[PDB]
């Protein structure tokens, strides 16, 4: 599979040529099974400018969907309730009114 | 047919011709380096019996027992073959003249 | 038809062809400029760049007509008066 | 075990610690120059002496110095001061002119010129909208400013100028994201035999930076757009009763940066074209209450219900906001309105500006 | 002569001066040609102004 | 000034460097100028102050 | 068109690349992943019929892409248009080699 | 009167700047073209002594 190595919890992987004293573990720590974290896999090169620009930039959740516009109905609907109470209040208190 | 789109033309033909008349120099200057080399002026062959190029010209070359005698056109042994598809002469009268004008001088090399 | 020339550079192959020095822009260096950054502008908004419909030129034009029935209306009332 | 994720979220979450206390002291300095920008204001303004620009006006130093000096180490509070040090500079060089307009000049230079010199030296992100949206808005302001500082305006083409700007800017967007993002450039050759190198592998795979960075420039020069092409359209309408040519001015902006955002892919540009009727609606509000009217106050915040209406129409009925049910005649009918209202705003901005009635 | 051989005239004329001065002969864009007739329009847009204001008199 | 700054900077005073239609429109501002250099000519004499 | 078409021989050029360096990270392991190796049922593998028999890694670098990519072009120097032969010029030099 | 002293020599200065190639190749006697007509003249070719 992929060589395993024994881990800190929360911490990189500890490199196999080091020993478990020159790193550092005391009696009754907690070490998990992670494996070894060696490298990034080859990042993509295109000299195309116009597939440069839609390959690289799909890292954005851009669709649109029904899932941002529930969010920006409750954001409408929030600014709706909070700028009909400046001013209502702002027009009771610099006028003398009953509406 | 617009005078500017036979202009462009025009000017497309006259630049392959310059490039045309760039490489027939170039076979000329070959041809002639070739020439001058195998037969070298009345004043430098008194360097030729020292050195190790002496008796060189063997019999199986294109250059033997051919004697020096002096310069003039030798008339470029490359071909400078027109591929004449166009026949009933009407042709583009510029395009036509510079065509004319690199086959009758370039022709032949000079001195 | 008429047997027409298309356009055709041949290598050199002698110590001129390297001596341009010159910078000219032609018709088709200033087409492909546009065609280009149209195709990148059409790459980074519409995230597509296939350019069958491209809706930015369609709005750019969109603002150049108003300006241009601006300038005709104002050669218009310009003449009534 | 079974949920093992939840062993590892407990050396994430970690304590107190000095790692919360910079994030503290962080937003400490950010109330401190939003403080210290109010106050200062308000005593420069209310009632004070040169106290109250020379307080503003060392805020500004100290955090411009601040905000270019720790770039090196944090590189998060030096975006973070350098966004927030833009109400500082944009208040002491407004105050700091004498007089009053005459002060908007030289504040809208100020925050172009500290948008443009943070913006320039930055890595990938950080430089998004929030800087090149203020550079866009205080470049169109200032282009404003010029005309209304030096001649004379009858204070209808200053949003008539606005408008445009906020047009202009809108639409041609994404070639001016592709302009300002630096792409390597293309190598079209002369149809001689100038053959040109090949690009590098270094530029090329320096791309995917410049990706990101086009896309924040694009969101920012759609939200100046939006905010150039509403600070306007509440100066043309707001004053006193203008002419009906205001408001299919500022109803066909509006309908415009609506309509635009079926062009645009981006999520947050779209949300910002989207949102210009929102902010329409909240800065005429604004405008009318401020304004003394209170009755068409209540008309905005009713148009602002039906914005609302429409944004919760469109939310929980998902065969609204589907252009896959839509008629390709209703498209194509709605895409010729689309290059009508742009296409029929100059005309009217010419009409209302007075260019029909000096000759 | 024809019309051809007229253009043909102009064109190798305008080629030369395209060669003594621009020291290329490609041709593919003549600036020269741009600035001729960048200062013959400006001639014609002075007597098209000219006969406007003189066709502006029988009003 | 602006000789000086295209001495000792020499990628300003090289138009490889620039691009494709910031040149063309150079090309475009070197037309109309001397395009326009005629009627303001026509104006300055007075050559519509006859007719 | 013609960069749509140049679009779709990219993808295709992709694929044939993403195949080879998926082939060539089976056969030739990160030198770290071979220890995990003799006990499984994958050890002494290599036959003298596969492809890969007695040849060792060393490292990592620019594998020439084993595929074609050969245009038919035919004709005697007809000048190109600038802008497609520029997009093919610059797809046949970065993806004619596998990166590392 | 004056600015018709000053028009004139700037419009001359532009006249000769604009049209100075054609008239610098007239000046040094360049061996025109020979262009033949359509129908049936036969281009001559130039001597080996003005090349």
């Amino acid at each position: 599979p992929v060589r395993l190595s024994l881990a800190p919890i929360g911490g990189a992987p500890f490199s196999l040529d080091a020993t478990l004293d020159t790193v550092g573990v005391v009696d009754g720590d907690l070490l998990a099974l992670q494996a070894v974290p060696s490298g990034p896999p080859a990042p993509r090169i295109v000299e195309d400018i116009a597939d440069a620009a839609v390959i690289f930039s799909e890292a954005r959740r851009r669709q649109w969907g029904p899932t941002h516009i529930a969010r920006g109905a409750a954001l409408a609907l929030i600014g709706l309730i909070l700028v009909g109470t400046g001013l209502s209040v702002a027009h009771r208190v610099i006028t003398g009114d009953l509406l | 047919m617009r005078t500017e789109e036979v202009d462009a033309e025009r000017a497309d033909y006259l630049r392959y011709l310059s490039v045309v008349r760039d490489n027939v120099r170039a076979h000329a200057a070959e041809q002639r380096a070739a020439l001058e080399w195998s037969h070298p002026e009345p004043e430098v062959l008194a360097t030729i019996p020292g050195t190790r190029r002496q008796w060189e010209r063997d019999p199986r070359d294109r250059d033997f027992l051919v004697l020096r005698a002096g310069r003039h056109d030798v008339p470029l042994d490359a071909a400078l073959k027109v591929k004449d598809t166009a026949d009933e002469i009407d042709l583009e009268p510029v395009a036509h003249s510079a065509l004319r004008g690199l086959l009758d001088v370039q022709r032949t090399v000079r001195d | 038809d008429r047997r027409s020339f298309s356009s055709r550079t041949p290598v050199n192959e002698n110590p001129d062809g390297v001596q341009y020095r010159r910078g000219f822009v032609t018709r088709h260096q200033v087409s492909g400029w546009r065609f280009v950054m149209r195709r990148i502008a059409s790459g980074v908004a519409l995230h597509d760049t296939r350019m069958l419909v491209d809706p930015l030129r369609t709005q750019s034009r969109a603002v150049l007509t108003g300006a241009l029935i601006l300038v005709t209306g104002l050669v218009g009332c310009f003449i009534f008066s | 075990i079974a949920d093992a994720a939840v062993i590892f979220s407990e050396a994430r979450r970690r304590q107190w610690g000095p790692t919360h206390i910079a994030r503290g002291a962080a937003l400490a300095l950010i109330g401190l120059i939003l403080v210290g920008t109010g106050l200062s204001v308000a005593h420069r303004v209310i009632t004070g002496d040169l106290l109250g620009q020379f307080i503003v006006s060392g805020i500004a130093l100290a955090t411009v110095i601040a905000a270019l000096a720790v770039r090196n180490r944090s590189a998060v509070l030096a975006t973070s001061l350098a966004v927030t040090a833009l109400v500082p500079v944009a208040a002491a060089f407004a105050l700091g002119v004498p007089g009053d307009a005459p002060n908007v000049l030289l504040a809208a230079a100020g925050v172009a010129a500290w948008s443009l010199i943070s913006m320039a030296g930055s890595p990938d992100d950080r430089g998004i909208a929030v800087f090149t949206a203020t550079a866009v808005t205080g470049v169109g302001v200032l282009l404003v400013a010029g005309a209304a500082s030096l001649w004379v305006i009858s204070s209808d083409v200053i949003g008539c100028a606005l408008v445009l700007l906020g047009l202009i800017v809108t639409v041609q967007a994404a070639q001016l994201s592709a302009m300002w993002a630096r792409f390597p450039l293309p190598v079209i050759p002369a149809p001689g035999d100038p053959t040109p190198a090949a690009r590098p592998l270094s530029v090329l795979a320096d791309l995917p930076r410049r990706v990101r960075v086009s896309q924040a420039h694009q969101t920012g020069v759609i939200a100046a757009g939006v905010l150039l092409g509403v600070a306007g359209s509440v100066a043309l309408v707001s004053s006193a009763n203008a002419s009906p040519w205001a408001w299919y001015i500022v109803v066909a902006a509006a309908a415009g940066a609506a309509l635009r955002a079926r062009v645009w892919d981006s999520a947050a540009c779209k949300a910002w074209l989207l949102g210009h009727s929102y902010l329409l609606a909240v800065a005429l509000l604004v405008a009318f209450v401020i304004g003394d009217r209170y009755q068409a106050a209540l008309w905005a915040l009713a148009a602002l219900a039906v914005l609302v209406l429409v944004w919760i129409v469109a939310a929980l009925n998902p065969k609204i906001a589907s252009p896959d049910t839509y008629s390709l005649p209703m498209r194509r009918m709605v895409g010729f309105l689309a290059t009508g209202l742009d296409a029929s705003l100059i005309p009217v901005m010419a009409l209302l500006v007075g260019l029909f009635s000096l000759v």
